């Protein structure tokens, strides 16, 4: 499973915040899997039947309308029905206000539910016209509801593996020219934050290298004499914890690809690759964020 | 923006990832047992079936659905039970991160070749295996 | 640690 090298995520400046224009906040909860991201979305064939997305949404709003409407009416008639009875029943005024309210309360529950569900549909119309890269949904539940409903356009993973595909598919000449255009301009305030990723994107340009190696896919070992090994009165092993260390990330790994191999949900596996990267950090890193391994 | 961010625990992840399930109380638990059982079922009768050209492969397909739906359930429903075993036998120095996963794996052995056969409540039958998987794993871990 | 150190020996 990809990884981040720690040296960056967490950096000050943190390389990736600059390149990837995200705060740290979003950067660190997707690389612990805390939240989904949208990697690409083809907005132009969104656009050619935005319309016709625009009537379908129209259409199944009246359906749930309508339903909703039924509901209303079904139970106003009910509660009518009732209260036409009590009345013939000559009961107390006591009994009339007690199943008014009840029947009362009752449409304001399924009209409340109605509205949930209508603005249930507004959300999810608001964050499918109004959706670009870089983009965040904290609740799981909101991701799900999406990829049911629209997973045909916007393709969104929580991981490295995220990030490795978002930078791969960017560009970076198109951004620096943007930026220098910006800094043609004034307005300080933003001048001075576009200027820092200039900077950033230059460098990388001029090097001539790639952002893909801010995502790695294996780590080498030191030799074993740079980690020598000890044996004590009793044999024990007291020598360098580099071993500990290497052993704890060569052990997740193992437990990773027999998990893969039997099969499981999604739960475990994100749960797994997080504690991967975990261990990858401490070991490139001890203490540099969190409570350091003792 | 370029403000710094305090990190988070990966347990009170996992907390907020579980805060999902609710227990069934161990009485519908034989109709997921039951469903499951038939997912099994019209999948190997699917395998076999693969030569007839069968208009209807969607009624095998709904009880493929429905088997995987109900494993999907019963496993989430133990989640709190391994997790709570796990923290039962902590302070061996060994991370909490690491015990859960363990519980979790030989939960997953374990509901996945179970039957009730007119069995008692299937938390006893967890509980006992994620045990053993867990003493294993502190074992080995030596 | 990642950082491939060349020697550019020309």
């Amino acid at each position: 499973a990809p990884v981040t090298h720690i040296w960056y995520f967490k950096g000050v400046p943190s390389r990736l915040g600059y390149l990837l224009d995200l705060a740290p906040k979003d950067l660190e909860k997707i690389i612990y899997f805390a939240a989904y991201v949208i990697t690409s979305v083809d907005e132009e064939m969104r656009h050619n039947e935005l319309s016709t997305l625009e009537a379908e949404m129209a259409v199944e709003r009246k359906a749930v309308e309508d339903q909703r409407d039924g509901e209303l009416e079904a139970r106003a008639q009910k509660l009518e029905a009732d209260l036409a009875e009590l009345e013939a029943e000559g009961a107390k005024a006591d009994a009339r206000r007690k199943v008014r309210d009840g029947g009362e309360r009752e449409m304001r529950q399924i009209r409340d539910r109605a509205q949930r569900e209508l603005d249930r549909l507004e959300d999810i119309w608001s964050t499918f016209t109004k959706l670009a890269p870089k983009q965040l949904i904290v609740d799981e539940n909101l991701y799900r509801e999406l990829v049911d409903r629209y997973g045909e356009y916007f393709t969104g993973a929580m991981g490295a593996e995220s990030i490795q595909k978002l930078i791969e598919n960017f560009d970076i000449d198109a951004e620096a020219e943007s930026l220098r255009d910006v800094i043609r301009n004034g307005k300080g305030q933003k001048k001075l934050r576009a200027l820092k990723r200039l900077k950033v994107v230059a460098a990388f340009q001029q090097s001539g290298n790639s952002p893909m190696g801010m995502v790695l896919d294996a780590v080498p070992v030191i030799p074993p004499e740079l980690r020598p090994m000890v044996q004590l009165d009793g044999g024990r092993f007291a020598t360098s914890d580099l071993n500990d260390l290497y052993r704890r990330v060569i052990n997740r790994n193992n437990r990773l690809k027999r998990l893969i191999d039997l099969g499981a949900p999604e739960i475990i596996v994100n749960n797994e690759k997080r504690m991967l990267q975990e261990s990858v950090d401490a070991l490139f890193d001890n203490g540099r964020r969190g409570r350091p391994v003792t | 923006l370029d403000a710094q961010s305090p990190a988070a625990d990966l347990v009170r992840v996992y907390l907020n990832g579980i805060g999902k399930t609710a227990l069934l109380n161990a009485a519908g638990e034989v109709e997921l047992a039951k469903r499951i059982e038939a997912g099994l079922y019209a999948e190997h009768l699917l395998e076999t079936r693969k030569r007839l050209g069968e208009n209807r492969k969607r009624d095998l397909a709904a009880v493929v659905r429905d088997g995987e739906a109900a494993r999907r359930h019963l496993l989430e429903a133990n989640l709190r039970l391994v997790v709570s075993l796990a923290k039962r036998y902590t302070g061996r120095g060994m991370p909490l991160l690491d015990l859960i996963q363990e519980g979790n794996l030989g939960l997953i052995r374990a509901m996945e070749k179970f039957d009730y056969t007119k069995g008692f409540k299937f938390s006893t039958y967890a509980t006992w295996w994620i045990r053993q998987a867990i003493t294993r794993g502190m074992a080995d871990q030596s | 640690l990642c950082l491939n150190v060349e020697v550019l020996s020309s």
